[PDB]
């Protein structure tokens, strides 16, 4: 039983390791933000209706 | 030495002809090709490395609470006067605590 | 009677440090596997270096 | 009559740990499941990103 | 090194020799519905994710 | 000796062999199991002793 959960912690942290990195970029990191759409200024006259 | 004067001068002269071989429009995308399939590599080997970072701080966390448990059986032994095994408690603790030193000084430098 | 205390002191001895040994592979082996990481990153690092695409 | 004291307090002291063996593998499975969901997604994100499509 | 740069030297030609083989009318199409079953299968596997965040 | 250093040698790859073979969600059920069925036999060897001190 020792000896099978630290087969399973080896696995999370293999897991999560390759995740948190891959969550920078540019593309990434700019898609969490909402106004990211880059169609503010036609929605902004939008709008004006 | 003059046979390192000869070696550089024939050395030069094939590392010219090599060099004008490389056509520019073609190397000029493969050299963009190769620089970015080098960064793939890269993540991966750094990625290998955090995946270890997490894990000696979780072997920290059990040998600083593991030796608390011997530090109350130690106690709970010397109200029993069984000084015998309070001794042997203790010798349990002391290794758990000079080896959890030892995942202080690799977490840090991770 | 005296050879049996001898021989129980000696089998208590023993297993103190069986206890000692088994805590300190845990840390060894984790040593170990770090260890061999870094050197596979040193070695990607410098292969990649030699083929020097940004001079090209 | 001592024996039978030393064994009772030894066989209470067993299911007492199987208790806690018993939670801890419904956490650890639940663990075990998830990263590996994860690992099928980071290979799926990965081959996808190896045709380029939108380069070609 | 120089058997890198032997190396880069014939495996850009080979690239090349590739690239002018694409015809342009069929593979850019081709690109887009590789580009949307991709789409499937990463459907599936967030999908299998969730299950789980729900559990 | 010689012999017991190549002796240990060849009888830890064969134990390394075997662990990675155990699939974790697997074996760490039947550890369990195991670990129950022992409490059972060992209850009966109590009580077949217990019998004998009120005897």
């Amino acid at each position: 039983f020792e000896r099978m959960e630290n087969k399973v912690l080896d696995m999370e942290a293999t897991s999560q390791a390759a995740g948190e990195l891959a969550g920078f970029g540019i593309e990434n990191q700019f898609a969490q933000l909402e106004a990211s759409s880059g169609v503010e200024d036609e929605l902004a006259a939008l709008k004006a209706s | 030495g003059l046979f390192d004067r000869l070696g550089r001068v024939v050395r030069a002269n094939l590392n010219d002809l090599v060099s004008k071989a490389e056509d520019p429009e073609k190397v000029l995308e493969q050299a963009v090709i190769d620089m970015q399939e080098d960064l793939v590599q890269l993540r991966q080997a750094v990625a290998r490395t955090i995946a270890e970072e997490k894990r000696t701080e979780q072997r920290l966390n059990q040998d600083t609470q593991e030796a608390k448990k011997w530090e109350d059986r130690a106690k709970l032994a010397l109200t029993n006067g069984e000084e015998n095994l309070a001794r042997e408690a203790l010798a349990r603790k002391k290794s758990l605590t000079d080896t959890a030193a030892a995942y202080q000084t690799q977490l840090a430098q991770q | 009677r005296t050879m049996s205390e001898n021989l129980r002191r000696n089998l208590a001895a023993l297993e103190a440090k069986i206890s000692e040994a088994k805590t300190k592979k845990n840390m060894l082996q984790a040593r170990a596997k770090a260890a061999k990481a870094n050197a596979e990153l040193q070695q990607t690092l410098a292969a990649a270096a030699a083929a020097a695409a940004a001079a090209a």
